[PDB]
């Protein structure tokens, strides 16, 4: 359960059928090439989202 | 640049360095040029039948005109005995005059598409494909693509390095017809080596990081991977028959090629499996 | 420079 | 307006 | 192992 | 065995009670005998344990500890048990010093839990 | 009673040279048959009477 | 004895139904766990999780499903053999 | 205050990474005022970059943005004429109308209901209007009657022949289907148009 | 009759969207035809994609707007929010009136779901009924909202493969045929399956747990996991948690919490975030910040 | 097993479960009418037919079974 795949680092992940997709993605991703680059999809959150955290975080 | 290194090649012997210096910058930075399969049938046979044929053929052969190679060929339903006369004789046309005569071939590859033709005018066609790459390779597969789109936006030579797979994009009838799938077979491998010169580049420009790097890795692993799908998919029968055996006989080649430059691929493209119908098939082959 | 999958 | 969250 | 030599093709020796 | 010890806090100790599976055994003299050895390893670290001098009331460690069973039947690798087998190789030292492996400040008190199914 | 090569030929939503519109799947998505069964009531009837005089 | 033996014959996930016993099957939970066998183990607790014992029922209950699985389960036999 | 040639150079070398960024309220205030800067810079220098642009606002995640760039594309069809929309832009629409997404769908069927009023008559009843009634045959309730407001928009502009021909078996049919929101709206676009 | 009413009622949308709040009379006639529309669908009101999935919204209604400009507007996509849509809102009763305004002119373009916030005990003292004796002076709004949250579904179902709801799961339940079986028409208990229907909360734990908010349990990645491979479910979407991204996956992929009002309390400061499912059930992510005021 | 004298008593517990399911759906209807529901009707009316002829009810029991088509769903209920 603790494996959390890297698709965008390596490449023996991302199965067969979200094969094209992906492959999009990180093309878009390259070719954007923003300040912030980024090697997880799915990055939502683990357990909680603190308000106070977050405007700790924020000024 | 590859007529130029093709005469760098004849003049090897009075250029001290620069034959050596071009080769190697071209190895550098341009391998979908310096491919070998374009380059041996260059070299070609010294059994000189090419020459003394065109020497004692091409005369005064009434001279064929592109404009009425395009009447014939739009009139070619009408008119298919014109069309191979006139390339009978540009097949024995040489590389350089072959030029002018690329407009014609590329763009108007449908009504070749369409059934009903003899494959010795397909077989033709082919052949002048070959010397085309073999003199402006660069020009000749963009027009090729942009022409075996099926019935239209107008790609470039940027977009055809950034997404290789679009060569992938076009008709079922190119798929099973077997010598344009040939010619849409040299464009995807060159295309395939084309992206990773170009996304060399860009990385290297885009510098003003090890991420990236292994991000390069990644990402032409999974492109050259998912190419390797979509022409097993193409190997599998379609539900219709429920030329096949050729079509698939050019994408074990194609596939062999890959594998021998590089059995990483062959590692991946195992691990996300392919229809087993597929399978057999390409035991036998490959 | 991964040559197989990343947990095992 | 102590919490956001209603703990009730 | 040799990709491209086949198995059931000889040897080369040096 | 041990899940929070005693520098841990609140949190982790929160953390870890809900996050507990059930995948074990009933272990039960093997369990209670791991935590009274590490409360008698705590009191000897402290080394208000008065041996040969009386004991001292005023120097006392009260621990409580819960256990909380269904009350169903020993199981052991070996087998079932009918009694509750308390271990009696005792790696840690100078346990010999008592005849029990509890003190007179610790009290345990066990849960039964017999709800019905309906 | 009760692919790629067909998504790489319509594929990448138009751009093209950026990304695609939807960030992923959710499962297999569309379950297809959604089949009614309704082959028949009358005869049934009768299927039933045979049973029920076997039972009787 | 019999379950430690990894060579069985016998349809371990279907006679996970049949069994009744709720020592046995905490045996087979952790044996399972032991060894990484997590469908069989998800198997095994779900048929713990079985509302129909509990071992602290008024224990008719459990007389009555205890002979309901021993009819089932024997009739599970007969079609096998013979 | 300024004037828009300068304030267009001025502006030229920024507009291409603020056309394409994070707020749809900047992408909304660019789509707002790049009319402008198309209309300084003529035909040919829009034509050259800022036609990916507007096509990727059309195909644009917001529904802000989409109506922005379809008011904004009935800004340029008016300041460029009728025959070079026809030339670049209609097929760009007309081919992008066949895509699975319904809101690509909507985002067509939107820019039909301006270019059908801005483009004439003889554009829309033989590109545009073709192309409509296909899609109103479409499996997607939301889509049709969607379509039944484009037919309501633009009855008007036709002739009476065309409508009485082609128009009518379509709202009809769009009467007969099962829905009720898309047979009440094919009901108030008949009664509108007054076919019956 | 049906034609000049449905004018009115556009009328009305129209004033709605111009931030107005309506008469008594027509808010008591919307209550009365909301009664005769919400009767009808069950407690699992099937939504057929394609769709737009918005979370709470806790009557920030310039927030709302926005969010209608996000994700379209009402007759054209279909929509589903679900629930929190009453409490400590500023033009908290403008926004439920928009809502049931627009479900009884679209009955089936749009369907809302109930939240713990809809109902007379939470609404007294959070406030809702406070707004209310202030705008309208008396408190036959107020028990009309309340009557028609007494008739509000439950649960919403997207092609048998989505789950949408507010709380979350129960031990109570175990099936949608006993969420059918359950009779919504009663205000929520302070025990039971529509109460820890709408009470519940996801967790990383493992098993059941008491809640915090005294209402209801806390389920686990297990728990789920059983919960969908029990009922065939592929994914179950529930709002009732504040979150910072906009929107969270638990269990891995299989809980979506989604948070669609911006700011929250006006102090938070959090994002927020919708889906909408293509018809090809194909998910996308809509996140956005507060509108200026 | 109505039928039967005894069978009856050996399934009273499928009995009283579509007895708690019947219930459970005519609390959970909102209709004032009660055929709106057609199945319930109908395996309402043939359940209590089958305690009737398997005797376990007195007769005017049994016309319950008759008096459900015409009766509202709260008084089929209580
Ligand atoms: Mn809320
Ligand atoms: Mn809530």
């Amino acid at each position: 359960k603790d494996l959390k795949p890297q698709t965008f680092r390596n490449a023996y992940d991302i199965p067969r059928r979200n094969l094209l997709d992906h492959l999009t993605r990180m093309r878009s991703n390259l070719l954007k090439s923003t300040r912030r680059f980024l090697k997880g999809q799915d990055e939502d959150q683990v357990h909680s989202v603190p308000i106070a955290q977050m405007g700790n975080y924020q000024e | 640049i590859k007529f130029l290194i093709r005469q760098a090649q004849g003049l090897q012997q009075e250029l001290g360095g620069l034959h050596s210096a071009l080769l190697r910058l071209l190895a550098t930075n341009y391998p979908h040029l310096c491919i070998v399969d374009d380059w041996i049938c260059e070299e070609e046979i010294t059994g000189t039948d090419a020459l003394l044929r065109r020497m004692l053929l091409t005369n005064n052969a009434k001279n064929h005109s592109p404009k009425q190679l395009q009447e014939a060929f739009s009139a070619v339903p009408v008119n298919n005995t014109q069309v191979m006369q006139i390339i009978e004789h540009l097949t024995l046309l040489s590389a350089s005059e072959l030029i002018p005569y690329a407009e014609v071939l590329t763009s108007n590859m449908s009504q070749l598409l369409n059934s009903g033709v003899p494959r010795r005018i397909l077989q033709t066609v082919n052949k002048l494909w070959m010397v085309l790459n073999t003199v402006m390779p660069r020009r000749l597969w963009v027009m090729t693509v942009n022409a075996l789109q099926p019935s239209q936006q107008k790609y470039t030579q940027n977009d055809l390095m950034i997404d290789p797979l679009i060569v992938l994009r076009c008709d079922q009838r190119v798929h099973r017809c077997p010598p344009l799938m040939d010619i849409t077979l040299h464009m995807l491998n060159g295309y395939l080596l084309a992206s990773k010169a170009y996304l060399s580049a860009h990385l290297k420009e885009t510098e003003q990081e090890v991420t990236r790097e292994e991000l390069k890795n990644a990402l032409l692993a999974a492109q050259d991977s998912a190419a390797v799908q979509i022409l097993l998919e193409i190997c599998l029968p379609t539900e219709e028959e429920k030329n096949l055996r050729e079509v698939q006989c050019l994408i074990c080649c194609l596939l062999h090629q890959m594998y021998i430059a590089d059995p990483n691929i062959a590692k991946l493209v195992h691990f996300q499996g392919y229809p087993c119908e597929l399978l057999p098939l390409t035991v036998a082959g490959i | 420079t991964s040559p197989s999958y990343s947990p095992t | 307006s102590p919490k956001y969250s209603p703990t009730s | 192992t040799s990709p491209s030599y086949s198995p059931t093709s000889p040897s080369y020796s040096p | 065995a041990i899940k929070a010890g005693w520098k841990e806090n609140h949190a982790t100790f929160m953390n870890e009670l809900k996050n507990l599976q059930a995948e074990g055994l009933t272990t039960l003299g093997q369990s209670l005998r791991t935590a009274f050895d590490l409360l008698n390893l705590n009191r000897l670290v402290t080394g208000i344990d008065n041996y040969g001098q009386g004991r001292n009331p005023f120097f006392l460690e009260p621990a409580i500890i819960i256990t909380i069973t269904d009350g169903s039947k020993l199981t052991t690798t070996s087998g079932v048990q009918d009694e509750l087998h308390l271990p009696l190789n005792s790696p840690l030292p100078g346990s010999e010093l008592t005849k029990e492996p509890f003190r007179w400040d610790q009290r345990l008190f066990a849960l039964v839990l017999r709800l019905p199914g309906t | 009673g009760q692919t790629n090569r067909r998504h790489t030929a319509a594929v990448p939503g138009p751009g093209g040279i950026w990304s695609v519109f939807h960030a992923g799947v959710i499962g297999r998505g569309l379950k297809p048959p959604k089949f009614v069964q309704s082959r028949n009531q009358q005869e049934v009837i009768y299927n039933t009477q045979s049973l029920l005089s076997l039972l009787v | 004895k019999s379950l430690q033996e990894q060579n069985s014959h016998d349809a371990m996930d279907s006679y996970y139904d049949y069994i009744w016993d709720v020592t046995i099957l905490e045996y087979l939970t952790y044996l399972h766990h032991k060894r990484g066998e997590t469908d069989k183990r998800q198997i095994a607790i779900k048929a713990i999780g079985q509302t129909e014992l509990n071992a602290s029922n008024p224990e008719e209950v459990l007389q009555l499903a205890a002979q309901r699985r021993k009819k089932k389960f024997l009739q599970a036999m007969a079609k096998l053999y013979f | 205050v300024i004037g828009i040639r300068q304030l267009s150079q001025s502006l030229l070398p920024a507009i291409v990474e603020l056309a394409e960024d994070a707020k749809w309220r900047v992408r909304l205030a660019i789509i707002e005022y790049m009319p402008l800067l198309a209309g300084q810079l003529g035909v040919e220098f829009f034509d050259e970059k800022l036609n990916s642009l507007c096509m990727a606002w059309l195909v644009d995640h917001v529904y802000a943005i989409r109506e922005a760039a379809t008011s904004n594309l009935k800004k340029l069809v008016e300041k460029f004429g009728k025959e070079w929309a026809h030339a670049t832009i209609i097929p760009k629409v007309l081919a992008m109308s066949g895509d699975p997404n319904y809101l690509h769908r909507m985002t067509t069927l939107f820019c039909i209901n301006v270019l059908s009023e801005v483009c004439g008559q003889d554009i829309t009843t033989k590109h545009m209007l073709p192309t409509v009634l296909r899609m109103a045959g479409d499996p997607v309730a939301n889509v049709r009657f969607n379509v039944a407001k484009s037919l309501q928009k633009i009855g008007p502009i036709l002739d009476n022949s065309t409508l009485q021909s082609e128009v009518k078996p379509i709202l009809e049919k769009l009467t007969q289907d099962q829905d009720v929101d898309v047979k009440y709206f094919a009901q108030e676009a008949l009664t509108v148009l007054s076919l019956a | 009759d049906e034609k000049v009413f449905t004018k009115e009622l556009d009328q009305w949308i129209e004033q709605l969207n111009e931030c107005k709040q309506l008469s008594e009379s027509q808010v008591k006639s919307l209550c009365e035809k909301a009664k005769e529309i919400l009767t009808k669908e069950s407690n699992v009101q099937e939504v057929r994609c394609p769709v737009t999935v918005c979370g709470d919204v806790h009557g920030q209604f310039h927030d709302l707007m926005e969010l209608f400009r996000i994700g379209g507007k009402s007759p054209d996509t279909n929509y589903l929010f679900m629930g929190d849509y009453v409490d400590r809102g500023y033009y908290s009763v403008e926004t439920v009136t928009l809502l049931v305004a627009l479900k009884v002119r679209y009955r089936e373009r749009i369907t809302i779901l109930r939240g713990n916030h809809e109902s007379r005990q939470i609404t007294q003292v959070y406030g809702f009924y406070d707004e209310c004796l202030r705008k309208y002076g008396n408190a036959n709004v107020w028990k009309y909202f309340t009557d028609l949250f007494d008739y509000l579904p439950l649960t919403a179902l997207v092609d048998g493969q989505i789950f949408c709801l507010h709380g979350g799961l129960s031990p109570s339940i175990d099936t949608l045929d006993h969420i059918r079986a359950l009779d919504r028409l009663q205000e929520v208990p302070h025990e039971g399956p529509m109460c820890d229907l709408l009470w519940s909360d996801p967790d990383d734990r493992g098993g059941w747990g008491i809640s915090p908010r005294g209402a209801g349990y806390t389920f686990g990645q297990d728990i789920s996991e059983t919960f969908n491979h029990a009922n065939g479910l592929t994914l179950v979407s529930r709002a009732h948690q504040l979150v910072m991204e906009g929107y969270n996956w638990c269990h891995d992929r299989n809980v979506v919490t989604i948070f669609s009002a911006p700011n929250y309390c006006y102090r938070c400061g959090n994002q927020a975030a919708i889906m909408e499912l293509d018809d090809t059930l194909k998910y996308s992510f809509l996140q956005f910040d507060p509108a200026p005021r | 097993v109505a039928a039967a004298p005894p069978a009856l008593c050996y399934c009273s517990v499928l009995l009283r479960g579509l007895l708690a399911a019947l219930l459970g759906h005519w609390e959970a209807s909102r209709h004032p009418d009660t055929t709106h529901s057609p199945w319930h009707l109908e395996a309402s009316c043939t359940l209590v037919a089958v305690m009737a002829e398997g005797s376990l009810l007195p007769p005017a029991l049994g016309n319950m079974h008759e008096v459900f088509s015409q009766l509202a769903p709260f008084e089929v209920r209580l």
